[PDB]
């Protein structure tokens, strides 16, 4: 037939169009992502650089610093994306998550998990699995809010484990996390983009070798750590975001160059239909006619 | 009705001629039905499963944007 | 081919390897151009399921011993249809794709996938 | 029949239904 064809033919067009325009506002849209994302810098390497001077006189004592005595459970925590078209970006992430938490199994412990993303929110609840809680709706543009709620959060819960023993919650009253742990991706390069799964949530002490502190050392101690944990978990976001997007980019660009070979062999199709079609039409009608 | 009365075909190509390569012989079409007489014992032990890593490079080579 | 004369089993084995199939190539259309990343889930374990299964039906047959290098095989169908029914039931899943294209039987399919 | 329908379906019943990195903090004290 010659209608279908001239019908595919449109809408491969239109098809090459609207992907051309969408990859090209992707890679508008990579370079003010990377203009906000080098903007944190000053801030954590000042804050670093306090805690460590704190620190360094400082007595070592603190829940995070200490840990528990017995391997309960342990808690992680998986990033994902808001929107659709990203390539394999969801299935590296879901697949690292798998594998971390294979490595878990080994230890016996029942993980607990928390998820950030409308994508992985729904591929989870398709699969047999308990959610404690989910958040959407600012993966594209992130602030420090939603990081320092979210910081202020698995303190809570990782907090909430100081007399956790077998199933009693003991004076707690709920029974709280042992462990937690962070899943997403980095930035390397322009095409160079891999998974990372990192381990953050008791700190430790390596020495490296070899002030007037007004107020109480301990309490600024203590006041100071959860700014260090909400400074790297705004940190992460504007990674992840850069990444997505720079994942993003690669995949409008292959769909174009593979939308137009479609183009190229239904041109070639028609014309072989409409040849044979003409071809046939006149060697018909001059049998009809001599035959007389 | 020529390659259905002849047995063997070599195909040649724009594509690979328009890259640079002189000799455009494609790998995963040029099929020939010729016993392995043909070829001396010498040659056949030297070379072996060309046809097979020729073709499954063409198959990675499509592939070579992403490296992870 | 009718349930008259064959068995049951081997009917409900036939008629879901054809709705398998014929899904897969429904979806064909959709999958030339994005790819997998668009479709669900839900449908991608079946496309998976359908390369793996389309993928089985390869064999070496003896006939191609002056080309191939390597001896035939038979397949009694007590075996295939055993064999096939594991498939639908979607265990084989973690083997890779590459160890069934040429493959004998479920013993052979075994070895080279553990082989590799 | 709406009635037989409703006793059948209350008697009816369904057959169905390492590589892991760690975050640290520096202490220019030498080792204890």
């Amino acid at each position: 037939t010659l209608r279908e064809l001239r019908g595919r033919i449109r809408s491969a067009g239109s098809i090459k169009k609207i992907t051309k325009a969408q990859e090209l506002i992707a890679t508008s849209r990579i370079a003010k992502a990377q203009a906000r994302v080098e903007a944190a810098r000053p801030y954590a390497a000042e804050i670093t650089n306090m805690l460590t001077e704190l620190a360094g006189a400082s007595a070592l004592d603190h829940p995070l610093l200490v840990e528990r005595k017995q391997p309960k459970r342990a808690g992680v925590l998986v990033v994902s994306s808001d929107r659709g078209l990203c390539g394999a970006y969801n299935a590296n992430v879901l697949r690292r998550a798998e594998e971390l938490f294979s490595l878990l199994r080994d230890e016996g412990k029942d993980p607990v998990l928390y998820v950030v993303g409308r994508k992985a929110l729904g591929y989870f609840s398709f699969r047999q699995r308990t959610v404690v809680e989910s958040w959407t709706g600012f993966s594209e543009r992130p602030t420090y809010e939603n990081a320092r709620e979210i910081a202020d959060t698995l303190v809570n819960a990782f907090m909430a484990g100081a007399d956790d023993e077998g199933d009693d919650a003991g004076a707690d009253g709920i029974l709280g996390v042992d462990e937690l742990h962070i899943v997403f991706t980095e930035f390397r390069s322009m095409l160079s983009q891999t998974a990372v799964a990192r381990r953050a949530a008791p700190m430790e002490v390596e020495y490296v070798g070899e002030y007037s502190f007004e107020p109480d050392p301990e309490t600024l101690f203590d006041a100071l750590l959860p700014r260090y944990i909400a400074t790297r978990v705004y940190a992460a976001l504007l990674e992840a975001a850069a990444s997505e997007s720079a994942s993003r980019r690669r995949a409008m660009k292959s769909a174009t160059d593979n939308a137009d070979d479609l183009i190229k062999a239904l041109t070639l199709a028609a014309n072989r239909e409409r040849q044979a079609q003409i071809t046939q039409e006149i060697s018909e009608i001059v049998g009809g006619a001599n035959a007389l | 009705n020529v390659i259905s009365i002849t047995d063997g075909q070599c195909f040649l190509e724009s594509d690979l001629f328009n890259q640079g390569v002189r000799p455009a012989i494609n790998v995963g079409v040029s099929v020939s039905r010729v016993g392995g007489a043909a070829q001396i014992k010498a040659m056949k032990e030297v070379a072996g499963s060309l046809r097979l890593d020729l073709s499954q490079y063409r198959e990675l080579e499509a592939f070579a944007a992403f490296a992870s | 081919l009718d349930p008259a004369i064959v068995g049951d089993e081997h009917y409900r084995v036939a008629q879901e390897v054809i709705r398998i199939l014929q899904r897969y190539k429904d979806l064909q259309d959709i999958i030339a151009i994005l790819g997998i990343d668009e479709l669900s889930e839900e449908d991608k374990q079946l496309v998976n399921r359908a390369r793996r299964i389309e993928r089985f039906l390869s064999q070496n047959m003896m006939a191609a011993e002056q080309f191939t290098g390597q001896p035939g095989s038979t397949v009694p169908l007590k075996e295939t249809i055993e064999a096939f029914d594991k498939l639908t039931k979607g265990e084989f899943d973690h083997l890779p794709e590459q160890a069934f294209f040429l493959i004998g039987g479920l013993d052979d399919l075994a070895k080279k996938a553990e082989s590799l | 029949l709406v009635s037989v329908i409703n006793e059948f379906k209350k008697g009816f019943q369904a057959s169905d239904g390492e590589d892991l990195e760690k975050e640290s903090v520096k202490v220019r004290k030498p080792a204890p």
